[PDB]
């Protein structure tokens, strides 16, 4: 790289072909003097935010507008303005055609100065008739104006072989121009006089003229292909004001405009389209004794020389210039910083380097010198700006061989974080409530009521209430009661009686409702009543009439449901009355209130019917009371569980009241209660480790989000410190998804990196010894403008896929199986090893898969070994030392890749594993455990050819049964202890999926379990 | 006055400059020899004679 | 203030609120700008200024 604002290194370009000039004849002057609708000598400029015409750029025939705006008196609107100009130029056209016959003056060149001054005098009514004899030129363009005798000092005057002429009005200001921040800058070329261009034929005569003439503001040359002959331009002392924070003067604005125009022209060079001029830069010639170093005129002379040599700006410029952009560019150029380029602005001549791509030396005889001394090390190419995105995009790292200490990267990321901020939280658990049910069977088991479990004693503590309130605040639903009622009715109308053969509950039922609440942001009733009455559930028949009781009715009556009350006898009754409102926060009064609700709901049941009771706090007294009283008077029952919010509440449904029978509790109910309570314990232990709902993050939380935001000026090889900081963030993140965003923030190009941490990430940070470093090339190439978004904690809003959920299940099985301080080996990790986040920190690993990995070699505390030699083959496992081998989601892939059967692939695997020294092992096998349901859209089997056909991945794998698998295992080892681990109904595997900040599902976790039952994981201990 | 850095040049620039001029360009006291102590004696009490 | 060298230092709340209130009222806000970046605590700059 940079001078004071960053220019684009590593490339430089310039246009090549220059158009041959064209003499301006009288027919061209007439065709420009009338205004065709296709082309006219003015182009309108327009505002950027309003699309309003606020300025007019002028061209060749009308460029002599040197007088004040009041002398002309143009109308302010653009349409009336251009109509006025067309009419008055048509009058001037008739005048000049009346003077000169076209048929005899068709093919002679006309005089440009007289043309511009004639238009400017006719628009100002300033005695233009003495210009008409000078319109046709002879013997050259300049000597007629020198040796003429017509006295007119408003436009030109001669000093003896040096003509001076007052140029003016490249641009024209309209009425609605108001110095707005999206107005186009006019570069002080709309005033009466911004410069006085002095024309001659030879630069020696010009330099002799500027001995006695002053050079206060400094003169400017052109040297490439000037407008009307070889000349200097001296700007006056007027100011430009349409750039807010600082005011520049005239020649500063001219040099700035031409430097920016050449910066525009250097990018758009395509080596086949021609340009009208190779460089438009000025290269100041005499005023350098007055404007010195660190001034803006000197710095723009430096940038003018760099533009002539052919450099490019590091950031792209707009097609239409704005005052904000111009202000930002000049505010970048007046700053601190040295000139890093070897190009220094000279005084005798404009210099160009040895390998600069400009070919201006060949098309110009005087001005340019190919300096063989200084060289430019950068290569030659054009600019390639990549197209920006509005959303942040994902980034993946690639590592290198170098390494540093961990605490250095920790200190650098502590310098670079913007971590004390408040992220948006998201949602833990999305979808419909999961349903867990069990029903009475006559032939299971009789158990006593004292053997069934109860609530844990540490239930009403602060951390437990914290976990339940966090899960209830983060879990997103519609209506809790609606989802619970749909679940309990769909699982209630499946029951059949042992007395008759149809079912218990039918249509036309005349039900009763207990515990009604009014407010549900809809009707003033629970939201299941009218769809269940209209039959919209379509798993139910509609009842005949629904009456609703409870403390908070709107279309019923308020009673106390504990002790009885005047009412009818209802054939069915659904009750929700809960033990929180009337119970005074103790289990004794809560259990007694449960007993009273059971008494009232039994006496209000109209015998030969059914009832549903909810129980918040199932305790031993409740189980003993219901086993002593309710079960002898009930034909059959079931107790189910809709799972929407993490609590221990269950539902009790009894069928066939007031018949004498003998019913007890069963071992299946015991298993259901153990599963229910252990599920609550695991999910509460997960929920007590998350941060709160609306927290700010400080870094001390074991899970959360962290960002850094370091800046990158243009194209530049980033330093050591940025690389250490980003690599330390990568070591802190541990191969989660990482998203970046590149955007200009407060006048600085800066990039952010947003990702999340986990306890598995902390385990991986405990694995390694030295901090490795990334390859920064994938970030150095990026030249986009990636607009950021506000950070969220749970990014996945659609939920997790069942393949991901199945992968987390197998990962939890591996992390539960692997003990501490044990040698392991894995078959088929991939380019990244997920097993590094699973095994403990002291346990060494040696993973093998054919594909080359991406995890770094070296810099670990314990032994890690990466090798790629097609593990299914033979002759490699002799030197390999391990205690347990793991093959996850890869044995079927290898069997499909070798196009061989699953039994033969498993036999080849066990033949190559007999040579190892391991004793325990667990691998994933493809085996049907239950009867096949051939899952629609996720796993559609082939019964004949025995393939799997995953439709989401487009792959299929062979399989065989556990009989054949056990046959080959017992043929391999006679003393092997084969076992099959069951699935987790208790959701114990959800630790890795929630602590790594992923919203799971409901339907996809159901599909993931029903997919796991068709491809389980077996464990082999070859001893015992 | 005894410590310069308690005067900020943002709030009192010329007064800080005057403190600098005093603390840098105040004349240094020196010492010269006179008399004949060896046979005249000297009535110098605190200074060496 | 350049942002690239003053990115990660805490700003002064009193000077910030008084600067906004003085700029909205046109009441000579330029003598607040040196007090905007804070040092040694938030309150002692306003005491010993
Ligand atoms: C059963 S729960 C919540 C029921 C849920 N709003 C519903 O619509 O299914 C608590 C509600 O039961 C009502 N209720 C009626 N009689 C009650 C009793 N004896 N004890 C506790 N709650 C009772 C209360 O008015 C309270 O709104
Ligand atoms: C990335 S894994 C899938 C299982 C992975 N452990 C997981 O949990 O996602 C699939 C890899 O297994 C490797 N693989 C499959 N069969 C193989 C064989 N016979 N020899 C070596 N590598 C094999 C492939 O290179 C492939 O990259």
């Amino acid at each position: 790289a940079n001078v004071w604002g960053v220019r684009l290194a590593d490339s430089l370009s310039s246009p090549t072909i220059e158009t041959r000039t064209r003499h301006y004849t009288l027919h061209d002057f007439y065709s420009d003097l009338d205004a065709s609708v296709g082309k006219e000598p003015w182009r309108p400029l327009r505002n950027q935010r309003t699309n309003e015409i606020v300025a007019v750029q002028l061209f060749r025939p009308l460029q002599g507008l040197v007088f004040d705006t009041q002398l002309y008196g143009f109308p302010g609107t653009f349409s009336q303005w251009e109509q006025f100009m067309k009419e008055k130029l048509r009058v001037l056209k008739y005048e000049v055609l009346r003077i000169y016959p076209i048929s005899t003056y068709n093919h002679d060149r006309v005089n440009v100065f007289v043309a511009n001054a004639l238009v400017g005098a006719f628009l100002s009514n300033q005695a233009f008739y003495d210009l008409l004899p000078l319109l046709i030129v002879n013997d050259t363009m300049i000597s007629d104006l020198l040796g003429t005798g017509a006295a007119l000092s408003q436009f030109f005057q001669s000093h003896g072989e040096v003509l001076e002429v007052a140029a003016g009005r490249k641009y024209l200001q309209m009425n609605n121009y108001s110095n707005d921040d999206d107005d186009p800058p006019l570069f002080a070329k709309d005033l009466s006089d911004y410069a006085k261009a002095f024309y001659s034929d030879t630069y020696e005569v010009l330099d002799r003229f500027f001995w006695t003439h002053d050079s206060s503001a400094g003169v400017l040359v052109h040297y490439d292909k000037p407008t009307n002959g070889n000349h200097y331009i001296l700007g006056t002392l007027t100011q430009m004001v349409s750039a807010p924070p600082h005011i520049i003067n005239a020649t500063d604005a001219l040099l700035l405009e031409s430097c920016l125009e050449q910066f525009a022209a250097n990018v758009r060079a395509r080596s086949a389209q021609p340009v009208t001029r190779l460089d438009q830069c000025y290269h100041l010639r005499w005023g350098a004794q007055y404007v010195g170093e660190d001034s803006l005129t000197y710095r723009l002379g430096v940038l003018s020389l760099l533009a002539t040599n052919g450099y490019q700006l590091a950031r792209p410029i707009p097609k239409q210039l704005t005052n904000r952009w111009l202000s930002s560019f000049v505010s970048q150029v007046v700053s601190d910083g040295i000139n890093e380029t070897p190009l220094w602005p000279q005084e005798r001549y404009v210099q160009i380097a040895y390998d600069s791509p400009s070919v201006v030396d060949g098309a110009t005889q005087y001005g340019y010198v190919r300096r063989n001394q200084l060289r430019l090390g950068m290569r030659i190419s054009a600019l390639q700006s990549l197209s920006d995105t509005p959303a942040p995009v994902q980034w993946l790292p690639q590592y290198t061989i170098d390494q540093v200490a961990v605490d250095e990267g920790d200190a650098m990321v502590s310098q670079l974080t913007q971590l004390p901020l408040r992220p948006d939280y998201g949602s833990i658990w999305i979808g419909e409530a999961l349903s867990y049910y069990v029903d009475y069977n006559r032939s299971h088991r009789v158990v006593l009521s004292s053997e069934l479990p109860q609530l844990p004693d540490t239930y009403f503590d602060g951390d437990e209430q914290y976990g339940r309130s966090l899960f209830s605040l983060a879990r997103k639903v519609g209506d809790r009661s609606l989802v619970k009622d749909t679940a309990v009715l769909k699982h209630a109308y499946q029951a059949i009686d042992p007395n008759t053969g149809k079912e218990y509950l039918r249509a036309g039922q005349s039900v009763a409702y207990f515990g009604a609440s009014a407010g549900h942001s809809g009707a003033d009733q629970p939201l299941v009543i009218e769809p269940w009455m209209q039959g919209k559930i379509s798993g139910v028949p509609p009842p005949s009439s629904v009456r609703q009781f409870g403390y908070d009715v709107a279309k019923g009556a308020i009673v106390d449901l504990a002790r009885p009350f005047p009412s009818g006898d209802y054939q069915f009754v659904y009750s929700d009355v809960d033990q929180v409102v009337d119970g005074h926060d103790d289990l004794s009064i809560s259990s007694g209130l449960v007993e009273s609700l059971l008494d009232s709901c039994v006496h209000a049941t109209a015998p030969g019917g059914s009832f549903v009771m909810k129980i918040n706090f199932p305790t031993r007294t409740v189980w003993h009371y219901i086993e002593q009283k309710i079960l002898p008077n009930v034909t059959s029952y079931m107790l189910i569980k809709p799972f929407v919010t993490n609590n221990v509440e269950v539902f009790f449904v009894a069928f066939g009241v007031h018949q004498q029978s003998a019913l007890t509790w069963t071992s299946g109910v015991y298993f259901f209660l153990v599963d229910h309570f252990y599920r609550y314990e695991t999910l509460s232990a997960i929920s007590r480790q998350l941060p709160s709902f609306g927290y700010v993050d400080d870094g001390s939380s074991v899970t959360g989000i962290e960002i850094i935001s370091i800046e990158n000026p243009g194209f530049s090889n980033m330093t050591q410190a940025a690389r250490v900081g980003i690599s330390g963030l990568c070591a802190n993140v541990g191969n989660a998804r990482k998203s970046i965003a590149i955007y200009e923030s407060h006048g600085a190009r800066v990039l952010t990196i947003t990702s999340r941490r986990s306890p598995a990430s902390a385990r991986r940070k405990a694995r390694l010894r030295y901090l490795p470093l990334i390859d920064p090339r994938s970030l150095e190439v990026q030249a986009r403008t990636i607009l950021p978004s506000n950070p969220v904690l749970f990014d996945n809003i659609n939920g997790a896929s069942p393949h991901v959920c199945l992968t987390m299940m197998y990962n939890f099985e591996v992390s539960s199986a692997v003990y501490d301080g044990d040698v392991v080996l894995d078959l088929g990790t991939g380019p990244e090893a997920k097993i590094l986040e699973l095994i403990p920190s002291t346990s060494p690993v040696t993973c093998v898969d054919i594909r080359p990995t991406a995890q770094p070699n070296g810099c670990w505390n314990v032994r890690t070994t990466f090798l790629e030699l097609d593990y299914l083959s033979d002759g490699w496992i002799t030197g390999v030392r391990g205690d347990i081998v793991t093959c996850m989601l890869s044995l079927g892939a290898a069997a499909a890749g070798k196009s061989m059967t699953f039994d033969a692939a498993f036999q080849q695997l066990v033949r190559v594993l007999t040579r190892s020294t391991a004793n325990v092992l667990l691998i994933q096998v493809n085996c049907p455990t239950d009867v096949i349901r051939t899952i629609k859209g996720y796993l559609e089997i082939d019964q004949t050819n025995k393939r799997y056909k995953f439709p989401k991945f487009g792959r299929d794998e062979p399989y065989s049964d556990m009989d054949s698998l056990e046959r080959i295992c017992r043929a391999a080892w006679p003393n092997c202890s084969i076992t099959w681990v069951p699935l987790s109904y208790d959701l114990r595997w959800t630790k890795l999926a929630l602590l790594e900040s992923t919203t799971l599902s409901s339907a996809s976790v159901r599909i993931a379990e029903l997919m796991y039952k068709y491809m389980p994981i077996m464990r082999i201990d070859i001893h015992g | 006055f005894m410590n310069i850095q308690l005067i900020s040049p943002i709030d009192a620039p010329i007064l800080r400059q005057w403190a600098e001029i005093i603390h840098r360009y105040w004349p240094n006291p020196s010492q010269i020899r006179y008399g004949t102590p060896n046979v005249f004696g000297s009535a110098n009490l605190f200074t060496p004679p």
